[PDB]
């Protein structure tokens, strides 16, 4: 709130008022987008090339209100982090303008790339092999049945369950393989505030029809119904998907699944406990690396663990096992 | 009746989808490269488009961006050969993201959606 | 030929006379197999545990005469190189005994492992991805046709050519993928003397039935019919297989394939020229790395290039392209 | 008539071969682990064996070596789940090497061979 001489010897900032027009184009902003304040002053922000969405983000911010932090945005050769913050003018208190803050980022993500990706090569060696093996195994069956069913000819149709589902069990393994092949090629990250439980439910909603099939005494408790978190919704989404996914058959027929979201002063704890066969002392960590069971956690490690931060570990209990993670509300604590 | 323009690299992969969407209730006009996908959209009427990425000419990424700037209310479904969870910056300009598996029952639900 | 006090302050040696009994167990031999000369003297060599084949190698040497150099032999924790050399006693000149020489090897192959395999991780990253992609592509077709053919039901049988062969074209790609997945996991090497051309023919023999199909003006020349080489037959075998393989359809229908084995004082040159579409200046090397065409050389690089040594490059000519390699007769020159 | 003992890890993979060799003209008795593959060979009459490698109990590598020391004239065909070009030291004691693809027309030629 004054001064505004200081205003411009720092990182970078842009103001979009009730259309998308700029009032102040920071001096370090210039030093990033090649043009000076004056010859861009009071212009619209979508007007610029290779640019676009930045506006479209401010747009739906104008309509949803609530601000955003982004992480991972490719502009030309540089990667980016951006910070959106809509505000109001206290004299009017109207629905005034939007503050886009930008952190000088590249001389960072490229120097925590080489302590990550250069180590991502290695596991994509041993594992590439060890799992590339798990490829042929149903391959030789699915391909093999094609050199088995094609000499009857035309079976009493009963060769459809034993064809599709065995073809299908490798198919979603191809998925849960390509999905791990993702774990090499990326690195977007999109942080938002939202009620966790509002997510928690949301997921179960989708599964429902099947959980309803396997007559499951599902059970969800929480000590708080008002629980918010800054994080990538779209993504901490998957995380749930796949604890749940596993604790689906992992307890299976007439099996039970208990979800728990417990508020703690600075951090939250979501847990998916199921019953039946636990897993021993050795596999407390040793399922974390790509490795599958008699699963495919993998990503779900680095999602909580490396993306947001925190932990995604597990334990035995109550003649069953649980899948727990913890991420502080605001990642701004790191 | 609706008409869709579906674009991909391999000749064997295009012929597969054409006759999967003509099953649901559509007519498919097939295009090959991004420079010929542009010409197949300009002087006509097309309510949807399905695109890859890693292709000769230009990237399906940049391709979709050419459809957005011209036609403001264009319908862009991305479905590249390497599909996961919409994680590149350019795709937010594009509408919906489809994951390429032999499973064709995801695109059908989402082609059907973006036509109302 | 005397002295035999010196005999025993070096590397390692073992003599098997006309059964497989030892006359001299080198002092450095002891220092490798835990037992002294005397309590193993005049015993049979297959008698020892985890041992075996060493004898069986000397065996078929007793029957085939001609000696062998081996490279890559796991004995317990150590890797190995061994040297077999049957000999005769000039006074008798009979079919006397076999000399097994052993080179102290591990403090070598493990210290040219980490300048190889630690770099093998890296390509098995980018490529693992880039090619893991080439997996789904026909996967989505072969899996996709299963969710296409299973609703007719039972077609006029004409859906067999378009099912099997498209399933088949990924299947041998799975091969030519696992085959590249090999290129990580190994590292045996078995050097023998043999007439190259005697190999050269041998290969064509197998292909014949198909080359006969595509009425091919095949053409094989050589300036020498007596051409021997120390190398891994079993393996420089594949090499041929796959030049030939490519220069098969690469010139295809009414197409021509010219093989050439030209003796040079210290080294040999085998070339497979075919006609049609050459490949430009850029791909002189840029097909070497895993990369395929509109192939999969890969292994065939390191086979000639890194295993035996030498080169396996290519060039344009005569409105067609050739596939040439050169390996000295005796690898003992390195 | 000939009787073969075929050993592998997954239950789904064993049932596939049993009914592929009973097509040619054989009878298949299936074994699971290397410690039970040994018991299924000792007090009987079996003219051939097909083995994997990466398995619980012990490695098909070492497994084949147990069949060689006992029965000098035993017939060992290796066919592990990760098959290429016979490149480990132990396999030279074993007889013939088979490459596991959905292609079953290599083993048939080589099972047929090592029975004369």
């Amino acid at each position: 709130f004054s001064e505004s001489i200081l205003e411009s010897l720092e990182t970078a900032i842009i103001t979009l008022s009730k259309d998308g027009r700029i009032t102040e184009w920071n001096k370090k902003a210039e030093q990033l987008f090649g043009l000076k304040k004056e010859n861009v002053l009071g212009r619209r922000l979508k007007d610029l090339p290779d640019f676009e969405e930045i506006g479209s983000v401010a747009e739906s911010v104008f309509e949803n209100k609530e601000p955003v932090f982004l992480n991972f945005y490719k502009f030309g050769e540089r990667y980016f982090n951006i910070r959106f913050s809509p505000f109001r003018n206290a004299k009017t208190q109207l629905l005034e303008g939007v503050i886009i803050t930008i952190d000088d980022v590249t001389e960072l993500y490229k120097y925590e790339e080489e302590r990550k990706r250069r180590e991502r090569l290695s596991i994509l060696g041993e594992m590439t092999a060890r799992v590339a093996h798990e490829i042929r195994n149903p391959i030789t069956i699915i391909g093999g049945f094609i050199m088995r069913m094609k000499k009857h000819l035309d079976d009493p149709e009963t060769l459809k369950k034993y064809i599709n589902i065995i073809t299908n069990e490798l198919s979603r393994l191809e998925t849960i393989v390509k999905e791990i092949l993702e774990y090499s090629k990326e690195r977007v990250l999109e942080f938002t505030e939202f009620n966790l439980n509002e997510l928690i439910r949301e997921v179960y909603v989708l599964f429902e029809e099947k959980i309803r099939k396997m007559n499951i005494d599902f059970c969800f408790e929480t000590d708080n119904e008002d629980l918010r978190v800054e994080a990538d919704r779209t993504r901490i989404k998957q995380v749930l998907i796949n604890l749940v996914q596993n604790a689906i058959e992992a307890t299976g027929e007439n099996g039970k699944i208990k979800i728990t979201s417990e508020d703690m002063y600075t951090k939250v704890r979501v847990s998916v406990w199921n019953s039946g066969p636990p897993i021993p002392e050795e596999l407390k960590e040793k399922i974390f690396s790509p490795f599958f069971t008699t699963l495919g956690l993998s990503i779900c490690r680095k999602i909580i663990e490396d993306e947001h931060g925190g932990k995604i570990w597990t334990e035995n209990r109550e003649n069953g096992v649980v899948f727990i993670f913890e991420i502080p509300k605001t990642p701004e604590k790191r | 009746m609706k008409r869709i323009l579906v674009v991909d690299d391999e000749p064997n992969i295009r012929e597969l989808l054409k006759e999967e969407l003509q099953e649901e209730g559509y007519e498919i006009d097939t295009a090959e490269n991004g420079e010929e996908a542009l010409k197949k959209f300009f002087s006509g009427n097309y309510d949807l488009v399905i695109l890859d990425i890693e292709m000769p000419g230009i990237s399906g990424l940049e391709v979709a961006g050419e459809i957005r700037k011209k036609k403001k209310d264009a319908k862009i479904i991305l479905l590249t050969a390497y599909s996961h969870y919409r994680s590149d910056m350019s795709s937010w300009a594009a509408d919906e993201y489809v994951v390429k598996s032999f499973n064709f029952d995801e695109l059908k639900e989402k082609v059907k959606k973006l036509l109302s």
